[PDB]
RNA sequence: UAAGGUGAUAUGAACCGUUAUAACCGGCGAUUUCCGAAUGGGGAAACCCAGUGUGUUUCGACACACUAUCAUUAACUGAAUCCAUAGGUUAAUGAGGCGAACCGGGGGAACUGAAACAUCUAAGUACCCCGAGGAAAAGAAAUCAACCGAGAUUCCCCCAG
RNA sequence: AGGGUGACAGCCCCGUACACAAAAAUGCACAUGCUGUGAGCUCGAUGAGUAGGGCGGGACACGUGGUAUCCUGUCUGAAUA
RNA sequence: UUUUGUAUAAUGGGUCAGCGACUUAUAUUCUGUAGCAAGGUUAACCGAAUAGGGGAGCCGAAGGGAAACCGAGUCUUAACUGGGCGUUAAGUUGCAGGGUAUAGACCCGAAACCCGGUGAUCUAGCCAUGGGCAGGUUGAAGGUUGGGUAACACUAACUGGAGGACCGAACCGACUAAUGUUGAAAAAUUAGCGGAUGACUUGUGGCUGGGGGUGAAAGGCCAAUCAAACCGGGAGAUAGCU
RNA sequence: GUUUAUUAAAAACACAGCACUGUGCAAACACGAAAGUGGACGUAUACGGUGUGACGCCUGCCCGGUGCCGGAAGGUUAAUU
RNA sequence: UGAGCCUUGAUGGAAGUGUGGACGCCAGUCUGCAUGGCUUUAAUGUUUGAUGUUCUAACGUUGACCCGUAAUCCGGGUUGCGGACAGUGUCUGGUGGGUAGUUUGACUGGGGCGGUCU
RNA sequence: GCUUGACUGCGAGCGUGACGGCGCGAGCAGGUGCGAAAGCAGGUCAUAGUGAUCCGGUGGUUCUGAAUGGAAGGGCCAUC
């Protein structure tokens, strides 16, 4: 008796997984109680796409936010002059918001929750390599042109 | 009436055939234990006079495929 | 079909007919009390008791008709429990019981023989049970054959005591 | 042929061979109408708690015997051209 | 008839008349007879039905060996011998008969065994509901009064009415004798006899069914039947016996 | 008191009493393939089985054999694997 | 707790001064815890047998309610108790005059006893 | 003293039994032993010391072996 699991089931659960168990455990508990279902192909050899409709489908044809670094890296100069003053310094600081904000192409919109900067960009002005770290391994790179007003 | 009910396995007769080969009608009878099944689809807890092995059938064909028949021949349930 | 008839022990009486339905023969119909599967309930068989109706009626009520059980279906109802089932009512159909043998199936002896008796025999006989037909059953190879081939089943004769 | 007739009848009677006859009712054949069924052609598919197996019985002429094959009460249980 | 042997006082028969017992089917072997002959003969079936057709097949002309095999030979054995069984045999198919086989197997006959039904109108238990017991006797427990006690015990009269209690009809039963014994009667009659308010007795209806019931237990009763009822069937059981 | 209806009424059976033993209730046990039923609408001061057979005085010694009760450590041991 | 398996052990980043466990030809030494210049065999997982617990969810209930239903049967439902036990089917050892079918020789100066049987 | 004739295959012909059997046996072939040799030896001076059949067990065998080759099984010989 295999039957595909449907929940936790102590020493054997996966909200969907086949496992050889005593028919006494099934048709008496692991079943008639909502916890499993016989492996009659129609629920596996035919209902296996459910397990292949994500990591193998909604993880490959999920074309949408995968081309981050590619979609964003050729912007129209993200000039973000964080002001300046007092012997050539800065009035404005660099943060997570302003960065992933001014980095908007054609009136587009970017969440500030996608930044690639270890610490806080101290007040300077020089080349600011502000990479657009969005997805885990799928991040991007942008820039900022801090100066004055 | 001591009938498998699901596979119509009635009690057949035979000989004891003790040592020395001595005839003596004995008759064998099915297992049966009248089980409590959960049709689920029908949302009912139907019970049948199912017998061993004949129970393996339900777990092989279908509690509904079985009830499909049975009710087909015009049996209770 | 017909000159005769009204069955018999049965005469007699009282009648019917001698051309074309007198009688009689055959086809199809009408009537067909009560008991009996007996079926409205009951019951010591041929009897007792009831409900609802119909039409007629002096309209009291009359008799008469329908009302068993189960099965399938339909419709309407409808518990524990929302639903839903279970259960209930109605209607339409079908069954029921008899039967001689043959037939299929379920169950299944012993005397007897073995010159005793357990294996074995009698015998899958007798018998009991269920089911069906004019027949039943069986039947178009997971059959045989033997390297050639045959070609469903059934029955007869051989093979062979 | 046969039966009857007051003793044994071809020619007395009833029959007998032969030849005819049905309002209607039906058995069986064909033939057709109504209903139901569904032909034929292409591409498919081609019978799992089964076949085998262990235990106990049973059926095969065959008394488990070296014993094939068949049915199965009981426990198992495959290939799938 | 049966016997060594029967007039036998051993069996059977009152007599008469009618009936009453070696059959039939298939098979196998002889004998007789007919046909044909190293050949004889068909079965079922067909059928222009006792024909004719049909030779599937059976028997015989070859035997020996356990067989492979060989063959008028062959086995045995290493074997040459020898010895065993064969080879200088006519068979076959009808018909009638003698015998055997399987059948009921000459005929009549058990005590029994098995299967399915019918029986608790008799009887044995039990269940439900009704009925019966003339008369006479005994006199328990309890109570009341007197006495008695510290109070109880206790005691005496009276009251009271118990009991598988007593005597005795109905009623139930059955110890004795006679008579009956082809009875009045398939268990009685007569004279005595036992119980007679009780484990009593009886009417009506009901429930136990056969290897089963019921039984204050005799194997007793279960319809004049009982160490396994009656009816029908297996069934013409079997019968080395008469 | 009961018994061999139809040869035995008794020293036989029965009995109140005694003793052993089983039974915790869905009791033991018994009828029944089963359902179910009696036991009992009772529940150990109750029910079943067996033997003895009022009452009085009593009921000794043997557990080797058989049965029954308890133990089961070890030896032997079925199906099965 | 037995047995499998093989996973990690002894077999076959530096000293030196406490402490367990290993048994030994020993007078051995083996190996795990401070401060300090492949077999013979055992823990981990695992598999599987052996009992012993606990659980519920089959299974039992001749507990208590509800409904079918103005029912004591029965069925469904709720709850309690018990619980993989009990109980049953197949197989299997024991027991088994409770029942059943039979056997239990002949000669013999009748039978039996005794004796005999080649 | 020396040896294994208590050999193998056969057997003219007889005796004795209802039968199943049982007994006696010269001589023949192969091979042995003892003897110089003729020759004797197929168990014991003879007559008791025994069990049919079935069902099997063990060895041997190109006898058979169910489509064929094997095999199981069967036969045959020896034997329990
Ligand atoms: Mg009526
Ligand atoms: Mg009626
Ligand atoms: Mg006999
Ligand atoms: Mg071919
Ligand atoms: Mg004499
Ligand atoms: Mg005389
Ligand atoms: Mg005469
Ligand atoms: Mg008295
Ligand atoms: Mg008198
Ligand atoms: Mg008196
Ligand atoms: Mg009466
Ligand atoms: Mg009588
Ligand atoms: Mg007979
Ligand atoms: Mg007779
Ligand atoms: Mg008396
Ligand atoms: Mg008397
Ligand atoms: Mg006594
Ligand atoms: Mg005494
Ligand atoms: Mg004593
Ligand atoms: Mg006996
Ligand atoms: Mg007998
Ligand atoms: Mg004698
Ligand atoms: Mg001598």
């Amino acid at each position: 008796m295999q039957v595909i699991l449907l929940d936790k089931v102590a020493n054997l659960g996966s909200l969907g997984d086949q496992v050889n168990v005593k028919a006494g455990y099934a048709r008496n508990f692991l079943v008639p109680q909502g916890k499993a279902v016989p492996a009659t192909k129609k629920n596996i050899e035919f209902f296996e796409a459910r397990r292949a409709e994500l990591e193998a489908k909604l993880a490959e044809v999920l074309a949408a936010a995968n081309a981050r670094a590619e979609k964003i890296n050729a912007l129209e100069t993200v000039t973000i002059a964080s002001k300046a003053g007092d012997e050539g310094k800065l009035f404005g600081s660099i943060g997570t918001r302003d960065i992933a904000d001014a980095v908007t192409a054609a009136g587009v919109e970017v969440a500030k929750s996608e930044v690639r900067l270890p610490n806080g960009v101290l007040r300077t002005t020089g080349e600011h390599e502000v990479s657009f770290q969005v997805h885990s391994e799928v991040f991007a790179k942008v820039i900022v042109n801090v100066v004055a007003e | 009436s001591r009938v498998c009910q699901v596979t119509g396995k009635r009690p057949v007769t035979g000989n004891n055939r003790s040592h020395a080969l001595n005839a003596t009608k004995r008759r064998f009878l099915p297992n049966l234990h009248s089980h409590r099944f959960w049709v689920e689809s029908e949302k009912r807890f139907v019970t049948l006079r199912v017998s061993a092995k004949g129970m393996r059938v339900i777990d092989k064909k279908g509690i509904d495929t079985v009830l499909a028949e049975l009710r087909a021949r015009g049996e209770k349930y």
